DNA sequence: GGAAGGAGCGTTTTTTTTTTTTTTT
DNA sequence: CGCTCCTTCC
């Protein structure tokens, strides 16, 4: 059954209806398939917007029940070399339909990992089979795509989903599956997830299975941050405080009793700070060039791993100089 | 292995308007097959006409490096035994019109192992373009 | 294998009952023992944490002996793990089918109807070779699960890291692990004063395998020496390579003192005897930011220097030269 | 189904085509005349230059055009063994076209040609050079080896100006009947960055979603150029501004920290407003946050950093 | 209908586009090839595209292989002479009953028989597909036994070569030799090229007087249509321009061809030459006098020689050639700046943009000291193949020792 | 035969140097059932590899200084052939990895992976020679066949720096900390070496100057002591002059070249003397370290000279661990400091 | 006998993965 | 892209 199934695939969402958050370009996709007049389409965004679930919605609402067979979809897992495009599309592109279903569709999903003799094998292939065949191309890095397939497909951007449609479909995820998500846990939740629909699902199945009894039990902020693992804002609020009133000793002790009371890990402790410096009041250009240029540098030192104590030093320095430029 | 979700029964021929059927001997259809896939064929060609007084023309006509080749079957029972142009319908048989199929030899070489070991070979072509073979 | 073998490795944790310091995860990870709902998991997290023994731990307590060897299919960065692998051997495992359950198994094991992946290691992975494994974690998914452990968190692509829920392994320190430490002691009848195993963990850093091996090496010292008197902290210091606090004070003497030709002939005499950069550097840093007979300023640029000598000593470069420019840094300050 | 106007109207004489007026007035006389001679056809793409040489080739064949074109291209194999079997053979074949006619080898997409596949084209032209013409077609010249180029004449096409764009969308407009006004066709224009085929693509887009063309309506298909954003980021005095671009343009509309990078060497590349050091020291910090980058953090913070750093060169 | 670089060929050496001094020397050498016991066997002719190597040397053949050629007595294969001065291997044969690699093999095996009465001198201008590894190494195995073979007669051998490079293709990964230039070089190898046995005499781009001669020739010769199109009296500025474009005379005659039948006024192109090695190097350290703005010529530069300048062989020769600007008596601060330059592109992990940092770092340098009097010295290749060679020689005598 | 081989300990009681390593090793070698994997981090010529071998045959009798050599065959992806020289023993194996350069992993995945497998009940030991030296994705493989196959085979590996040590790797090892010889007993391993082989001698001092030349290493100490012994014929007098690796002489005239003339033709004169340097296989890093402190000895420089002359080296060495080419980082270096003398 | 134009000089070192062509089979 | 040297014109 579809229990057994992560939350991430078992509430993929089976028709457009259920696709929120892009608004704008659902209501494209239904005015040209209406219309008969879809045009070659290049979906590109971040993880988890709803590429893939977009499209897959597309083709079962122009086929329906013949789905398998009226849509070709490749992926990296698959082998997609110039070999692959010369004969395979090609053959699927080059044949008549089963029932006239309108056209043939090749979902191309991350395609910004095919080489580029696959991609100048696939333009002329695009072009010439366009009568009773369509193109559909899901990426997240333009740059790896050539210009010519770039100019040969109607663009689509993804957008980060908005919170509006996070919450509707947590409330829908809710419904179903009997739980409750407080306020200030879905703020959270919505504050971590920075636009990834993934992320939230994973988050509210761990937390679900954080609870003891998910029948009565209530979600709370604290039991996200539990399963997560990332800070919460009053800490971050006190350790910057810290570091930017309080003396070297006061800030190295701060620092350790907030990252060993959860076992905080410092890279988000800096990125949360980070967030919470760029929208304060800062008097002079300077201040900020210290302040981004030192903090990249220790999260790029961070990412090879190293002493932890001495990044820790060097964040609380860094910010303690830099802003001594104002005033 | 996990049954893929592709239905294979997906491709059918739809018997209500079949465009025409032939019946062929396995062992002629099996040499024309080894035949095209000598001259590396590249396309293929599946024509069939139906006449008055008894006419009928069963062909491939194969596109490759030596330009287009034709293979014809003869008129004889033994070999072509019995043919129906109905041009989609399944019911009424008219003369005069051709049904023209065109097929990537890749797909059409994969049935000649099976032809080989074939005692009969019936042939049958919808308006739709999809070829049946039994 | 009771006395043949490492105590780190005699001590593997078996089940998930006994992970000293991971409930935040081993709570979801036990509650879904009757589920049928393990999702996709990326454990990272600093060396030595527990992360390989928890995975087998979890393959242990759902499969069993008799049907881990069926179920789990375990990749490493000793394996070979090029996109080629990724593409056949990884895809055609998880297009399985699972094998079908005995009866002894499922009276006694929950037998879950989907097997497992674990690509250990997973952060020596090529951007490529994880780009393969994004749409197989997510079309197998009704019979397979993945599980991807790493140190590095930032070497998985974004694409993987959202497909996976993410599980960070916390540090283990005197206030996480001083209990399974002070259990395997006991059950090795190690003698020790107290706060030594503090001591050891504070060492470690982070790490209970070396506290563990830490602990057998003093143990092993202890036994040699046959005069049945507790392990005192001056030995698992020197055991461990930290440079004693003396040598620690001549150096920041004579970094005070600030002079080339004496401070470069004191660096030569002390690498000279073998010490280890980054242990020295770590006490230096310990001392000057924890002392309070420094200015603001000054710490504000010592902790830069450190920063940057560490960060250098992490590429690989040469301790001597790295130790006497910034001893030499830190006397200009 | 229709067919898309890309493809629907697709020009098939050469008098449809817009810019690059000199070229095609050469392509004309060409026609004409009828000695067509080894040729390469160099320029940005969707400007033409299929189109022009598919046309040229139509004028020049008619009837014969069946017989006498051989279309290889990307799609198709093209190795040395297609040179040396089925080029050679098209090459051999003896036609009966008009006095003052050849056969015509159209390589389009000629630049992805393998090396030994160019080298046997090398004998093959110089052998059948007197009733075969090759008619390349690519993006950049240079990837034709220097033997072939030798014998062939280059025509490098240049981006399309506004008037001609204008000048064919209104032509399509009407053929088409479409309700259009002056800003929505600014628009296109402006978004088309001298690609008519992608304009042609954004104005059916956009009157298929939103009926009308408008300004608000071409803008919603189609965003404000990558590359136009992030000169402006570049281009700026208070490390501020430069901030709010990056995050309320870029990051919160969904563009990924490698493609911003990109764009922003490419840019700086070729902008000509500051001195030389300048250019070459945000050159130098846009390579250390792609290192940066492409090891795995690619964060907000780097680029943040790298715009910080650029700015303080700047000053 | 006829192109015109094929209408108008030489018919007697002396219309060859070759230099005098360049013309004696082959004249000479393949004179001595002809003799009956000659020490030379093979010839190397090496050289850019269109510098008239095939036709030297078909030209010399018209008049050596008739004087050398021993008199038949009724053994020709036909009635006719058998007009067969040169005997030319063709790449895209296919017979039946052969494998591809065996191809120039089987030529090689009969060129042998061309001696004496059937004597004739054996061109190899198309080669085999050296970029397959296998018939690479066929193709020097078979050179080397025509070196080495022990018949007391052979026919003289030539090679022409193009050198040209190779353009970054997709469809193509490898990275070595071969994939990069197509020179003599990367097709032979050290052995073949240093044989006592093979004379090498490479070929340089036709200069401009004769290309301004010749271009001249070809308008006086097509008179009627330039007068009455009203371009002659403007021909020779048109021919200038060509003569100072390229050293391509191919490429000069089908420009000028092109020009002419256009009834309008189209601009005057011509085809692209990379810029070699050393030339590289130069516009990197003094600059270009066909520009004025650094930043067009580097982006220039870079966007049609990425291949040369994207190897490390191209910073280690800026930083072994960057100290002759002025004999070396310049500022060591600029120096200096330059090798730390150089030393932190080297950590970029070969990025593109890391080499425009490199040489546009270098470019300014050099532009901020130059001055009108300035007195270079001479450019030399890294020796870093030498250091490396003495490693070799180091290791295998380490392993002795050992 | 060579002084520094003929008198090799072959024992662990023989050793006369760092009595507390000797005590540590015997404690180790006590119980040799739960033995650990081991990482002897130390400078070059303290006598690592001696106190090895030391306990192996502690352990395991006397079979393993009975040495045999043997070629394995390694095939890589590219089909390419590489050849390392297995010295094996009856009870114990040794390997130099690093002399694969970066194909070092191959032989962690091929070598170690197979024999680790196959079951000796007792276990092997395996020597790694130049640990330090592995990639870092040689190290990374090492970390699961260590910990499955514990049982089989306890792992042994040598190192002058633990920088280059991916941190999985020192958790996974025990630490083993082998100071260097101090004068004092180089002193007295020459009296011994020198009354034994019937060599003449006027004071002790000069054993002195020799355990100053060398300043730790043993292995220098005696070949340089042999090296005097017999140019003087077998007659070691006050004033016999001290013979030092010729590439030392060779990197002190540069620096004193360096000091006297700061100018570009003086930059690429030092050049050629860098490249020969590389020519004979000397290590860019070991360069780069010798140049700087021959540079720091100079008594002309000032305080402020020396600081930015280590600034530099650090740098530069950095440099060098992060690039490729190791010529434009030694030039670099060398360029700066003559513009900061200037 | 300056003046311009031109020739010769100044050159050869491997090796990670992955993809792809080529050839043989 | 310059140096150096050799041919040629004038
Ligand atoms: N708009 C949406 N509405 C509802 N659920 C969504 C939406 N977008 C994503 N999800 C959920 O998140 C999952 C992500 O599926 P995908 O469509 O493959 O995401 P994606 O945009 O393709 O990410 P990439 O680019 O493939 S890494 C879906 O299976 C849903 O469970
Ligand atoms: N949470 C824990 N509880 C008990 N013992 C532990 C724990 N973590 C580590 N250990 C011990 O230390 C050893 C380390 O084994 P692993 O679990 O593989 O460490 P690790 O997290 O995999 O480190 P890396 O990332 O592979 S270097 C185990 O075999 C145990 O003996
Ligand atoms: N100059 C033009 N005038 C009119 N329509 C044009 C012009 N250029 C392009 N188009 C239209 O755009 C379509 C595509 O143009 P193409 O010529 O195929 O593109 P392209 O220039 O060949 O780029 P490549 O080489 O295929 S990537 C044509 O079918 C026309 O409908
Ligand atoms: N005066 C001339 N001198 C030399 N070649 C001429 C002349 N006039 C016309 N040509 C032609 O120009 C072409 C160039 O000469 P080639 O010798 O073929 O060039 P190349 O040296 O062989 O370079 P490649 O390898 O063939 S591209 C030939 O086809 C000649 O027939
Ligand atoms: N304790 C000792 N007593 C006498 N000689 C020693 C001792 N330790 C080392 N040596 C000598 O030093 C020489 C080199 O030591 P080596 O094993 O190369 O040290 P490392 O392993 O640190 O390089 C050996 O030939 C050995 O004779
Ligand atoms: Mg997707
Ligand atoms: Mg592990
Ligand atoms: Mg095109
Ligand atoms: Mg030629």
């Amino acid at each position: 059954s579809k229990e057994n199934l992560p939350w991430v695939e078992k509430y993929r969402p089976e028709t457009l209806d259920e696709v929120y958050g892009q608004n704008e370009v659902i209501t494209t996709v239904r005015k040209f398939v209406d219309e008969g007049k879809l045009p070659h389409l290049l979906f590109y965004g971040p993880p988890g917007t709803g590429k893939t679930s977009t499209i897959v919605a597309l083709a079962r609402e122009i086929y329906g029940k013949n789905y398998s067979n009226m849509v070709l979809e490749l992926n990296a897992s698959d082998d997609r070399g110039i070999d692959v495009v010369r004969n395979q599309i090609k053959d699927f592109a080059s044949t008549r339909q089963i029932f006239s279903k309108g056209f043939k569709l090749i979902i191309l999903d991350e395609a910004d990992a095919m080489t580029n003799a696959a991609q100048n094998a696939l333009r002329r292939v695009i072009e010439r089979y366009t009568k009773n065949t369509r193109f559909c191309v899901l990426a997240n890095y333009a740059h790896k795509l050539t210009p010519a397939l770039l100019s040969r497909c109607t663009r689509f951007r993804f957008q980060p989903l908005p919170q509006e449609a996070i919450e509707r479909r947590i409330a829908n995820v809710l419904v179903h599956e009997k739980l409750k998500l407080s306020p200030n846990a879905e703020k959270a939740l919505i504050e971590l997830s920075n636009g990834d629909m993934r992320r939230v699902l994973n988050v509210l199945q761990s937390c679900k299975a954080t609870l003891d009894n998910p029948d009565e039990d209530e979600i709370s902020d604290d039991v996200i941050y539990e399963c997560c693992g990332a800070p919460r804002p009053s800490d971050l609020k006190a350790v910057l405080k810290s570091i930017l009133e309080d003396d070297w000793g006061t800030a190295h002790y701060t620092l350790n009793k907030v990252r060993s009371a959860k076992g905080l890990a410092l890279i988000d402790l800096i990125e949360g700070i980070v967030k919470i410096l760029e929208d304060y009041e800062l008097q002079n250009e300077e201040t900020r060039v210290h302040l981004l240029t030192k903090l990249a540098d220790i999260e790029y030192s961070i990412s090879k791993g190293g002493n932890d104590q001495i990044q820790g030093s060097a964040v609380i320095g860094a910010i303690k100089a830099s802003f001594e430029n104002e005033t | 292995y996990l049954i893929k979700d592709f239905d294979t029964n997906g491709l059918e021929l739809d018997r209500e308007r079949i465009s025409f059927e032939a019946i062929i001997k396995g062992e002629a259809l099996h040499s024309a097959l080894k035949d095209l896939k000598e001259i590396g064929c590249k396309e293929c060609y599946v024509y069939a006409k139906t006449e008055a007084n008894d006419e009928n023309v069963f062909a491939l006509i194969s596109k490759s490096q030596l330009g287009f080749s034709k293979i014809k079957l003869p008129s004889n029972r033994s070999i072509l035994e019995k043919l129906q142009v109905f041009d989609g319908d399944s019911t009424t048989v008219i003369d005069g019109f051709a049904v023209i199929g065109f097929f990537d030899f890749t797909s059409f070489d994969k049935i000649r192992k099976s032809t080989k070991i074939a005692s009969k070979v019936l042939f049958r072509m919808d308006v739709h373009g999809v070829l049946s073979v039994n | 294998s009771l006395a043949q073998q490492p105590w780190v490795e005699k001590y593997r944790p078996k089940n998930l009952d006994e992970v000293t310091a991971q409930d935040h995860a081993v709570t979801v990870l036990k509650k879904t023992l009757k589920s049928a709902n393990l999702p996709h998991m990326l454990f990272y997290g600093p060396p030595g944490t527990g992360k390989t023994s928890t995975i087998l731990a979890l393959t242990k307590e759902l499969y069993g002996p008799d049907l881990m060897k069926s179920r789990i299919l375990e990749l490493n960065a000793s394996d070979e793990r090029g996109i080629s692998i990724v593409r056949e051997k990884v895809k055609n495992f998880a297009r399985l089918t699972v094998s079908k359950p005995s009866k002894h198994d499922l009276e006694n094991y929950p037998c879950p109807p989907y097997k497992i992946i674990i690509l250990d290691e997973a952060d020596s992975m090529t951007a490529d070779a994880q780009s393969a494994l994004r749409r197989t974690m997510e079309t197998y998914s009704g019979v397979t699960r993945f599980c991807l452990i790493c140190n590095y968190v930032t070497r998985i692509i974004d694409p993987l890291a959202s497909r996976c829920s993410k599980f960070r392994f916390k540090a283990l320190d005197a206030s996480n692990a001083i209990d399974r430490l002070r259990f395997i002691s006991e059950q090795e009848n190690v003698k020790c004063d107290d706060g030594v195993l503090e001591r050891i963990l504070d060492i470690s850093a982070g790490d209970l395998r070396r506290g563990i091996t830490l602990l057998q090496s003093a143990s092993k010292g202890a036994q040699y020496l046959g005069d049945g008197k507790n392990i005192t902290s001056t030995q698992v210091e020197e055991l461990a390579g930290v440079v004693p606090h003396d040598i620690l004070i001549e150096i920041v003497e004579k970094v005070k003192s600030g002079d080339f030709d004496e401070i470069k002939k004191y660096v030569n005499t002390f690498m000279k005897s073998g010490w280890s950069a980054a242990s020295v550097v770590n006490q230096l840093h310990e001392y000057y930011i924890t002392n309070d007979n420094f200015d603001t300023n000054f710490k504000n640029q010592i902790s830069w220097l450190l920063f940057t000598t560490d960060s250098r000593l992490n590429n690989g470069t040469n301790e001597h030269i790295q130790l006497l420019n910034l001893l030499v840094k830190i006397s200009q300050l | 189904l229709q067919l898309p106007w890309v493809e629907k109207y697709r020009p098939q004489v050469l008098s449809d085509i817009v810019g690059n007026k000199e070229t095609i007035d050469r392509l004309q006389q060409i026609a004409k005349d009828g000695n067509m001679p080894h040729m390469i056809i160099s320029g940005m793409p969707g400007i033409g230059k299929t189109t022009s040489v598919h046309c040229l080739a139509h004028e020049l064949l008619g009837r014969s055009y069946a017989d006498g074109v051989l279309e290889l291209n990307a799609s198709d194999d093209r190795g040395i063994d297609v040179v040396r079997n089925q080029i050679k053979h098209f090459a051999q074949k003896k036609l009966h076209l008009p006095p003052g006619k050849h056969k015509i080898v159209i390589l389009d997409e000629a630049d992805s040609m393998t090396a030994g596949a160019q080298q046997a084209l090398r004998r093959t032209m110089e052998l059948y050079s007197n009733s075969t013409r090759f008619a390349f077609a690519c993006n950049q010249s240079n990837k034709i080896i220097e033997p072939l180029q030798s014998r062939c004449a280059i025509l490098r096409y240049s981006k399309l100006s506004d008037e001609d764009v204008l000048k064919r969308l209104l032509q399509i407009i009407k053929l088409e009947d479409v309700k259009y006004t002056n800003d929505g066709l600014e628009a296109i224009i402006f978004t088309a960055e001298g690609d008519m085929r992608q304009a042609i693509n954004n104005l059916q887009s956009t009157v298929a979603g939103h009926g009308l063309v408008n300004a608000d309506n071409v803008f919603k298909i189609v965003d404000s150029p990558h590359p136009l954003i992030v000169k402006k980021m570049l281009l700026a005095s208070n490390l501020e501004d430069s901030i709010q671009i990056l995050r309320t343009d870029l990051w919160k509309k969904g563009y990924s920290s490698i493609d911003i990078v990109t764009t922003s060497f490419r840019v700086t590349k070729n902008l000509a407003q500051v001195k030389e050091s300048v250019r070459l020291e945000m050159i130098k910090e846009i390579g250390l946050t792609h290192m940066r980058i492409l090891e795995g953090v690619g964060t907000y913070l780097q680029l943040a950093s790298m715009l910080a750093k650029i700015h303080k060169l700047n000053n | 209908g006829e192109q015109w670089y094929e209408k108008f060929k030489p018919n007697c050496l002396e219309q060859v586009a070759i230099h005098k001094r360049k013309l004696k020397d082959v004249q000479e050498a393949l004179d001595a090839m002809f003799l009956p016991n000659a020490k030379h066997r093979i010839l190397l002719l090496s050289g850019p595209s269109g510098c008239s190597k095939s036709t030297v040397i078909k030209e010399l053949s018209k008049i050596l292989v008739p004087k050398y050629r021993q008199n038949s007595n009724g053994t020709s294969f036909r009635s006719t002479p058998n007009e067969h001065k040169v005997t030319e291997f063709r790449g895209d044969c296919i017979v039946n009953d052969l494998p591809q690699m065996e191809s120039f093999s089987e030529f090689l095996k009969g060129a042998r028989y061309l001696v004496m009465s059937n004597l004739s001198l054996i061109l190899i201008e198309d080669l085999p597909n050296v970029f397959h590894i296998d018939t690479r190494r066929r193709f020097q195995q078979l050179i080397l036994q025509w070196l080495y073979s022990s018949e007391p007669l052979l026919p003289p051998l030539v090679i022409c070569i193009t050198e040209c490079e190779i353009p970054e293709n997709d469809n193509n990964y490898r990275k070595f030799g071969i994939d990069y230039t197509f020179s003599a070089e990367t097709i032979m190898n050290k052995e073949i090229l240093m044989h006592p046995r093979l004379k090498r005499i490479k070929f340089n781009p036709i200069n401009s007087t004769l290309l301004k001669k010749h271009l001249k020739f070809i308008c006086v010769q097509n008179m009627k249509m330039l007068k009455e199109k009203n371009k002659w009296n403007k021909r020779q500025e048109v021919i200038d321009y060509i003569a100072q474009e390229t050293g391509d005379i191919r490429s000069a005659i089908t420009t000028l061809q092109f020009w002419a039948t256009s009834s309008g006024s189209l601009p005057i192109s011509t085809r692209e030459s990379t810029i070699s090695y050393f030339h590289a190097i130069g516009k990197v350290i003094h600059g270009s006098h066909s520009t004025n703005n650094d930043n067009e010529m580097i982006n220039n530069l870079f966007e049609n020689s990425n291949n040369l300048l994207s190897k490390e062989d191209f910073k280690l020769g800026i930083l072994e050639n960057y100290n002759t600007f002025n004999k070396g008596e310049f500022s060591i601060s600029d120096a200096s700046s330059i090798v730390d330059c150089l030393s932190e592109c080297d950590n970029m992990n070969g990025l593109p943009e890391s080499n425009e940092y490199g040489l546009r770092e270098v470019r300014k340098t050099f532009r901020n000291i130059s001055k009108q009097g300035h007195n270079h010295g001479t450019v030399y290749f890294p020796r870093e193949w030498k250091v490396r060679k003495l490693q070799n020689s180091f290791k295998v005598q380490a392993e002795d020792w050992l | 035969s060579l002084w520094v081989d003929k008198y090799r300990p072959k024992s662990l009681n023989a050793l006369s140097h760092n009595e507390e390593l000797t005590n540590f090793l015997k404690s180790l070698s006590d119980q040799p059932r739960d033995l650990p994997h081991l990482l002897l981090y130390g400078p070059n010529g303290t006598g690592k590899k001696t106190r090895c071998m030391a306990l192996l045959e502690s352990i395991f009798g006397p079979g393993v200084y009975r040495l045999k050599i043997d070629v394995r065959q390694f095939v890589t992806a590219s089909n390419r052939k590489l050849e390392l020289n297995v010295v094996s023993s009856p009870y114990h194996l040794e390997i130099t990895p690093s002399d694969m350069g970066n194909n070092d992993r191959i032989v962690i995945q091929e070598l170690l992976k197979e024999v680790a497998q196959m079951e000796q009940h007792r276990y092997k030991c395996v020597i790694i020679n130049e640990a330090n030296s592995l990639t870092k994705d040689a190290q990374a493989a090492l970390r699961r066949t260590m910990e499955k196959y514990s049982k089989n085979i306890r792992l042994i590996m040598v190192c002058d720096s633990m920088s280059p040590i991916i941190a999985p790797i020192k958790s996974r090892c025990l630490l083993i900390r082998c100071p260097a010889p101090s004068d004092s007993e180089i002193s007295t391993i020459l009296s011994d070496v020198v009354t034994n082989e019937r060599i003449q001698l006027e004071t002790k001092d000069i054993l002195k100057r020799i355990a100053q030349a060398s300043n730790g290493n043993l292995r220098v100490s005696l070949l340089m002591l042999e090296s005097m012994a017999l140019n003087n014929e077998l007659a070691l007098k006050s004033s016999s002059p001290i013979i030092k690796p010729d590439w030392i002489i060779v990197i002190h005239k540069l620096t004193r070249k360096i000091v006297k003339e700061r100018s570009v033709n003086s930059l690429i004169e030092c050049r050629a003397v860098l490249y020969d340097l590389l020519a004979h296989c000397i290590p860019a890093n070991i360069i780069l370290k010798e140049l700087t402190f021959s540079l720091l000895d100079v008594e002309t420089l000032n305080t402020t000279n020396k600081s930015s002359i280590i600034e530099y080296s650090s740098v530069f060495d950095e440099r060098l661990s992060l690039g490729n080419k190791a010529i434009f980082h030694l030039e670099g270096f060398i360029a700066k400091v003559m513009c900061c003398l200037d």
